């Protein structure tokens, strides 16, 4: 299966310089030309940079030509974007593809790049139980409170991942150049009664995880 | 060289045939290829069409490319649409240079209806000790997407430290949340807080309270 | 809300609040601020909201403690900024729920039953209902309770319900408790 991983974002100042790499398997990575894409909310995808199949041909978008330099390894199947001179407007999602000749035929997960002089804050991780009343449910839904981070994104799991099903991570608040979400997940009570549950959370660009077990209050 | 202009919205009902439209500003449609692709909310895009009309392995009959000369256009048909097809088309061309379409966000009108569920949850002891306390109020399982989100305090409306997440797609069905920043003192100092959600002329809600069972 | 329509008798007052530096207390009656005449917690909302709207910075308020009309200088609270005076009305120490098998149960008190006395002592709060109860620990606890609405001429009488709990130790926790909910 044809697969593309990047890494290298978080965030940097303006005028400030950042690489990011994308590592390929699946295929014959010497037989294929790789570029990079990037996405904002406001101006939808934006092709920026790619590199010819045997890495002697490269090509720019018109608003980085000068300022990012496409690169590749065919021995570790590997490709890299080294972005120089930084702005505001170069914040968004990055994207690793694929060519086929004449279109992407893969894509990566993609990476968040945020260029600004705001600074990195970490988030507190609070768990969230439900207030006791005189009844109990069959079921029960324990949350996880991600409170005044920046930059996105975060990544909340259950139990690395062991609670799958009945996850809801709930798209974050921006309050004052700070994010805040919470991370549900349902389970019967007696998994609660039995069992520890912990939500998982990540801070990429911070390079934070915290767990936290959830506990009756 | 060349932009390619989708309608940035399109609407249509479950179960129809829709057609989205990408048209070239300047140059013939036909002279390069065009691509399609399809992106879920926070997910990568992954290709629909390729090479005018064909598709990959694994993607859906239903979904058909086209080329209209006489609009100077590119189609991308979608039949017996579905729940899942709630996404973001974008074309995409080259010649000189590789382009994208704005993208045109699909929505599918006639789902089953649903009532929200309400989960509040009050402040952690955690954050208490810090002086501070964040009431949670997460919305799921409703359609449609359309919900209003209110505060109560003792009752009353309250809109002071609220902040409200915009209903988005995660399953088949839509989430939102809203939270209340409280300091400890806020919180300790009234009988019950409320959250309510309207969701088409029906109104939903629960509540949190300080106070202690003994 | 119920609230609205009643006297403005403070209940809660907030640390470090406009109230409590001024010296605003638990049980005092709001009868004035600048303006406006205040006879309920509406009057006092509504009156705030025009004070902060008319830029009014400081302003003079009238209240009775032990029936006795006091004059105070008070910060006009920023309505927009999002200020407040940091005062709450009573949470009147009714009942919600009772739970099952809790000492409670067993005396037979109800939801709706609202605590006059405990330990002999008159409380108008829930807040002072978990105080006398935590601080009784293990011992019995006597409470007097006005339960139902009373037979028309009748409601002045004086006679009370009165029930004599024990508490229970949680066996995991070890904590003590006699099973009583807030009305919520």
């Amino acid at each position: 299966e044809v697969q593309l991983v990047e890494s290298g974002g978080g965030l940097v100042q303006p005028g400030r310089s950042l690489k990011l790499s994308c590592a390929a398997s699946g295929f014959t990575f010497s037989n294929y030309g790789m570029a990079w894409v990037r996405q904002t909310p406001t101006k939808g995808l934006e092709w920026i940079a790619s590199i010819s199949a045997g890495g002697d041909k490269t090509y720019y978008g018109d608003s980085v030509k000068g300022r990012f330099s496409i690169s590749r390894d065919n021995a570790k199947t590997t490709h890299y974007l080294q972005m120089d001179s930084l702005r505001s407007e170069d914040t968004a999602t990055y994207y690793c593809a694929k060519t086929s000749r004449v279109y992407f035929d893969y894509w990566g997960q993609g990476v968040m790049v945020t260029v600004s002089s705001a600074e990195t804050t970490a988030p507190s991780v609070y768990p969230l139980a439900p207030g006791t009343a005189l009844k109990s449910n069959s079921m029960v839904t324990l949350g996880c409170l991600v409170k005044g981070y920046f930059p996105e994104p975060v990544t909340v799991t259950w139990n690395s991942g062991a609670l799958s099903s009945g996850v809801h991570t709930f798209p974050a608040v921006l309050q004052s150049g700070l994010y805040t979400l919470t991370s549900s997940v349902t389970v019967p009570s007696s998994t609660w009664s039995s069992q520890a549950v912990t939500c998982n959370v990540a801070h990429p660009a911070s390079s934070t995880k915290v767990d936290k077990k959830i506990v009756p209050r | 060289q060349f932009v390619l202009t989708q309608p940035n919205s399109v609407s249509t009902n479950l179960g129809s045939t829709v057609k989205l439209s990408c048209k070239r500003s300047t140059g013939n449609i036909g002279s390069n290829y065009v691509n399609w692709y399809q992106q879920h909310e926070g997910r990568s895009p992954t290709t629909m069409i390729y090479r005018d009309d064909k598709r990959p392995d694994g993607v859906p009959d239903r979904f058909s490319g086209s080329i209209d000369r006489s609009s100077n256009s590119a189609l991308l048909t979608i039949n017996n649409v579905q729940t899942e097809d709630e996404a973001d088309y974008f074309c995409h061309s080259y010649s000189s240079g590789i382009v994208f379409g704005g993208g045109t966000k699909l929505t599918v009108l006639g789902q089953p209806k649903s009532t929200p569920t309400l989960t509040v949850f009050p402040p952690s002891t955690e954050e208490l000790q810090g002086n501070k306390a964040t009431l949670v109020c997460l919305i799921s399982d409703f359609y449609p997407s359309d919900v209003e989100v209110a505060w109560k305090a003792n009752g009353a409306p309250i809109s002071q430290g609220v902040d409200t997440a915009n209903p988005t797609k995660q399953g088949n069905k839509y989430i939102a949340s809203s939270f209340l920043r409280l300091t400890a003192e806020q919180w300790r100092s009234r009988n019950s807080f409320t959250c309510q959600v309207t969701h088409e002329g029906n109104t939903v809600e629960k509540s949190l309270s300080p106070a202690e069972c003994v | 809300p119920k609230y609205l329509k009643e006297p403005v008798v403070v209940g809660y007052v907030q640390r470090d609040s406009i109230a409590q530096k001024i010296g605003i207390k638990p049980g005092d009656k709001i009868i004035k601020i600048n303006g406006y005449e205040v006879r309920t917690w509406e009057d006092l909302r509504d009156a705030l909201i025009r004070l902060s709207l008319d830029g009014v910075k400081e302003t003079t308020l009238f209240l009775e403690r032990n029936g006795e009309v006091l004059h105070l200088t008070i910060k006009v609270p920023n309505v927009q900024k999002g200020e407040e005076l940091g005062i709450a009305p009573l949470v009147k120490p009714v009942v919600g729920g009772v739970k099952k098998g809790s000492p409670a149960d067993q005396v037979g008190i109800k939801p709706g039953d609202l605590i006059l006395e405990v330990n002999g002592k008159k409380i108008n709060t829930w807040y002072e209902l978990v105080e006398e109860v935590r601080k009784s620990q293990g011992k019995a606890i006597k409470l007097k309770i006005l339960r139902g609405v009373a037979m028309p001429g009748a409601e002045d009488d004086v006679v009370m319900i009165e029930k004599e709990l024990i508490p229970a130790k949680d066996p995991k926790t070890g904590t003590y408790f006699i099973g009583l909910f807030p009305k919520t």
